[PDB]
């Protein structure tokens, strides 16, 4: 508790989305309103970890990746179409 | 890469042997003299020294910019993602050859200098219009065409395959080809056949799709079409169904029809107006042939007009045999019952027959084949034409 | 000493912070917020806030310099 007062006297943690990476441990990431940047990856993170269309913790000074933030929900997978129990006067001929 | 421009002998001239033997001994000499570098002093101060030095000279946050204009040698005008446009100089690090307007670029933070260039994507248009792979059957699928195949072959296939007849005389090949005849003839068959057995790119085009609710794109679609076909690679363009879209100026009216007149106009000048395209193969499909614009009909635009006849009883026995090749066949059937009876039935009709068998027999889930399958099938297609 | 600790953290606000909106949280004491400045950020949170106040993008405040959920 006593130490935090300076800790949250801190700023720079940007948030990004990776379109896709390329060679030399780099990626292509667009910012929320802004354009797309080619940046550096973190020593603790892996290139194979970088999946396209995923958020990443960004620096504000060097825009260095801090942590590949988890997706919310795969929207098609949250809107996954129903496979309910598949159990009509007028509709028998077309049957 | 452009090691020697001379190809002038075009033969086994001792000139050429002297040429390629000299170039050979030069290459060996270079490979050996450079070979004696890693022998006396094999060193590696030219991989990560220059690469690392410039990777640190240039920056991280590699802001992606957009080219606007090119001026002189080093300074150009760029545009940021929002519109802030800077008069920034470029480094001798990016390929100056692949640097044209309308291209993504890499910029610096402080000076915003052009650092690198981003390679372009594959445009959606190619994915939309180009038949990506060999779509359908090869030359085992023909019902019958020999003069057609000859014309299209020596017009396209023989030229590209063996380009040692046209540069002997300096005679260029014919440009345009009109494939016409009654419907259901197999125009799609031959087009997809040459597209199957081919070495250059292929494009398929429909004509009904050249009408926008927006006003006057049209020739936009045409010009971008031929632009992609030309810029992409050796291009084999194919447009089917130009008859219901480019016939003639029937009444010289307005309101959409005039728009189509403008569009086919742009397909005319764009077809061949100025500074001849080159490596631009063009092939056109039509059902009717008389209601066509003769300005497109004239030479320069189309040099081969091919008729599509309808065989009578000779190739039909192979058409029923192809459309019945991959199917059971009980001994109760004989193809001559229907092949030896008519003499104009289209291959589309043989297809509707040999498929109508697959509908009849297995609608009832009976055994392989019966002769009445071909009887009711042939009569059914008889009402398919007659009705 | 702990109760003296909670109060002394209170100097961080001082009022003029910013009006933003909570968006989502990745994990313990760190979340994402889209400010009314048009942009979006990744931030930490104070341990004082009760975690029952979340859900449907609540109105939140943030530091000018730090831009942290206070
Ligand atoms: N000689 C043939 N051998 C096999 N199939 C044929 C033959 N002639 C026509 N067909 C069938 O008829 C159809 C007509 O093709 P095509 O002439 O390209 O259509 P359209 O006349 O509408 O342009 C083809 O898809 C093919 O399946």
């Amino acid at each position: 508790l006593r130490e935090e007062l300076q800790l949250l006297q801190e700023q720079g943690s940007y948030v990004g989305e990776v379109v896709r990476a390329m060679d030399k441990k780099k990626v292509l990431v667009k910012v929320h309103p802004e354009g797309k940047f080619v940046v550096d990856v973190d020593k603790n993170i892996d290139i194979n970890d970088v999946t396209p269309n995923c958020r990443v913790a960004l620096r504000n000074d060097s825009y260095t990746l801090h942590k590949i933030l988890p997706n919310k929900v795969d929207p098609l997978v949250s809107l996954m179409m129903v496979e309910k129990v598949p159990d009509i006067g007028g509709l028998d001929k077309q049957i | 890469a452009s090691k020697l421009p001379l190809v002038t002998p075009h033969t086994q001239c001792r000139l050429k042997l002297l040429k390629l033997e000299r170039i050979k001994d030069y290459l060996l000499m270079e490979e050996e003299f450079i070979r004696n570098q890693e022998q006396m002093k094999p060193l590696e101060e030219k991989q990560e020294e220059e690469r690392s030095k410039v990777d640190d000279l240039r920056g991280t946050p590699m802001s992606v910019g957009t080219l606007e204009e090119i001026i002189d040698d080093n300074h150009a005008i760029v545009s940021t993602s929002v519109g802030s446009e800077h008069y920034v100089s470029i480094l001798s690090f990016v390929d100056k050859d692949l640097l044209e307007p309308g291209c993504s670029v890499l910029l610096n933070h402080k000076v915003h200098a052009v650092i690198g260039v981003l390679m372009d994507d594959t445009d959606p248009l190619v994915t939309v219009m180009k038949v990506e792979k060999a779509p359908q059957e090869t030359y085992a699928d023909i019902g019958g065409l020999d003069n057609q195949i000859q014309e299209i072959k020596e017009s396209v296939e023989l030229p590209l395959t063996h380009p040692e007849y046209y540069e002997e005389m300096g005679i260029k090949p014919p440009k345009g080809v009109i494939l016409y005849g009654p419907p259901g003839t197999g125009k799609t068959l031959l087009a997809k056949a040459v597209a199957n057995q081919t070495s250059a790119t292929f494009l398929r085009v429909v004509g009904s799709e050249l009408i926008q609710k927006y006003l006057g794109d049209g020739p936009k679609l045409v010009r971008e079409l031929f632009r992609v076909a030309e810029e992409h690679a050796p291009s084999i363009v194919f447009i089917d169904e130009i008859d219901a879209i480019g016939t003639k100026r029937y009444d010289s009216n307005s309101g959409g029809e005039r728009e189509i007149q403008r569009t086919m106009l742009e397909l005319l000048n764009q077809l061949d107006g100025f500074d001849s395209r080159g490596d631009v193969k063009v092939i056109m499909a039509t059902n009717r042939i008389e209601t066509l614009d003769p300005a497109l009909i004239r030479p320069g635009r189309i040099d081969r007009k091919i008729e599509f006849p309808l065989p009578d009883e000779k190739t039909k026995k192979r058409i029923f045999q192809i459309h019945t090749s991959r199917m059971t066949l009980a001994d109760d059937v004989t193809l001559d019952d229907l092949i030896m009876a008519k003499d104009d039935l289209s291959g589309a009709d043989i297809k509707a027959i040999c498929t109508e068998a697959g509908l009849m027999a297995l609608r009832e889930r009976r055994m392989k084949v019966t002769n009445e399958d071909f009887k009711k099938s042939k009569e059914n297609v008889l009402y398919k034409k007659q009705e | 000493e702990f109760l003296h600790a909670q109060e002394e953290v209170k100097r961080i606000q001082s009022i003029p912070l910013v009006i933003g909106q909570f968006l989502e949280a990745v994990d313990q004491n760190t979340a994402i917020v889209g400010s009314t400045t048009g942009s979006n950020y990744y931030v930490r949170i104070l341990s004082t806030i009760d975690r029952e106040l979340l859900k449907p993008n609540a109105s939140v405040a943030l530091h000018k310099h730090s831009n942290a959920l206070v």
